[PDB]
């Protein structure tokens, strides 16, 4: 009936003054523009339907018309930012806004879906979604006694456009908007979906990717335990959205890292610094970087929950940019640890990795690597136990990398390694 | 001393 329609065709029927005729070319339209194939955005827009498309969106009294030209519409806008740029100055966005109070939820929900295709454009369609008040009505879409009333697929495409309102950066969203959406999102982080509890720690993990005002505004709704909570669920969409927030969380200030480690999320580390997903291991070896560069009481509380180890291990064996994660955890560590503290590193065997990562080609790396062990030397000068740590890093062949590094064409790589040969192995 | 640093899809096709 629908199917296959020529953009010919659907002009023509949109054309007519025939208000049946009209929606049988819509539905065509979005048919043509749902396919598996790319669909032919370019064509549709060229042909000038758009803005018929967006008076559709009015026709209060044919539902059905408002239902296929909101889909056709959203899935324009899913393309490139200039498709969903003329969707925008077509005058879609109230259009849309006023179509997510209607009472058919299908028509609700693809108005839930343009909107949060339009703001995942980019910062600016985003702000000017929210200049146009749709957090409001969105947000009361969701204001229902139990969130389990509602239909799945509805209610993730709520979360997942509130998700894409709290995203992007320079600028990031407006804190009044933020602080008018968290209380909705912690909602949602206690929800049972799956597919809800990944939008909303997505979402989380865009609001803590800031300045620490923005983090502490995350903060102070207490949702730290829970995004613990769900560091330790099974699901990999879960486990990594909640990994970046925290990791976000502890890039701030040390109270801030403080409600990290209070809630427990150390607890946890000996799985995600072992995790299969490598991806979960570089992220958990950062976060413990950033946690390593704390208080010293911090840095005995990494010792306290047995992880320093673990650090030892995804030191030895794992991906180059896991492994780099884990040389500036160690140096941050030796930086801001009690010579105890490095003591006690050292004899949980990381001498042997630390020098393996010295044949390293990044210059970065090897610096970082060259700074660790000039904090381990200065620990030893302080316990007179040089000549000790000379031995332990001579016994496995590590000297004679450093030796080599000397000729490194980095200046600072050079200095650091001749100073070091120069006053500890001479 | 501390150090800084998106998988859900930015825009998605309605297919039914």
């Amino acid at each position: 009936g629908t199917v296959n329609w020529s953009v010919e065709d659907i002009v023509k029927g949109i054309n007519s003054n025939n208000l049946e005729s009209q929606l049988q070319a819509t539905q065509a339209a979005r048919k043509l523009l749902s396919r598996e194939k790319q669909p032919p955005i370019d064509n549709i827009i060229r042909a000038g339907l758009i803005p018929k498309f967006v008076s559709f969106l009015g026709k209060t009294d044919c539902s059905p018309i408002q239902f296929e030209s909101a889909w056709a519409l959203t899935n324009i806008a899913s393309g490139t930012s200039e498709q969903t740029k003329a969707v925008v100055d077509g005058g879609a966005i109230p259009a849309f806004i006023s179509l997510l109070a209607s009472p058919h939820a299908h028509i609700s929900e693809q108005a839930v879906w343009a909107l949060g295709n339009i703001a995942g454009d980019g910062s600016a369609f985003r702000d000017l979604v929210i200049k146009h008040g749709a957090i409001d009505p969105l947000l009361a879409l969701l204001a229902v006694p139990d969130l389990s009333t509602l239909a799945c697929g509805y209610l993730r495409n709520l979360t997942w456009t509130l998700s894409n309102l709290c995203r992007n950066k320079n600028p990031a969203p407006p804190l009044d908007a933020v602080e008018q959406i968290l209380p909705t999102l912690v909602r949602l982080l206690h929800h049972n979906d799956p597919e809800v509890l990944a939008d909303s720690c997505w979402a989380i993990s865009y609001l803590t990717d800031g300045p620490n005002e923005r983090i502490e505004m995350v903060v102070k709704k207490g949702v730290v335990p829970q995004l613990v909570k769900l560091l330790g669920a099974t699901e990999l969409p879960i486990v990594t959205p909640a990994l970046r927030a925290i990791g976000n969380i502890v890039t701030g200030t040390d109270e801030q890292t403080q409600k990290v480690i209070d809630a427990g999320a150390l607890a946890v580390f000996p799985s995600l610094l072992t995790n299969p997903k490598t991806n979960i291991q570089k992220e958990a070896t950062w976060t413990m970087s950033n946690i390593t560069a704390g208080r010293q009481d911090q840095i005995q509380q990494v010792v306290n929950h047995g992880l320093v180890p673990f650090l030892v291990g995804v030191l030895s064996k794992a991906d180059f940019k896991t492994q780099k994660e884990a040389a500036w955890a160690i140096t941050n560590y030796t930086s801001g640890g009690t010579v105890e503290q490095i003591v006690y590193l050292v004899h949980c065997g990381i001498i042997e990795p630390l020098m393996n990562l010295l044949s390293a080609k990044d210059t970065k790396i090897i610096q970082v690597i060259l700074d660790a062990i000039s904090n381990i030397f200065q620990a030893a000068e302080k316990l007179g136990e040089t000549e000790k740590l000379s031995i332990m890093i001579e016994e496995c062949g590590g000297l004679d990398k450093i030796e080599a590094l000397q000729r490194h064409e980095n200046e600072s790589v050079y200095k650091a390694s001749l100073n070091l040969i120069e006053k500890y192995f001479s | 001393k501390k150090r800084v640093l998106q998988q859900p899809a930015k825009k998605r096709l309605n297919f039914g």
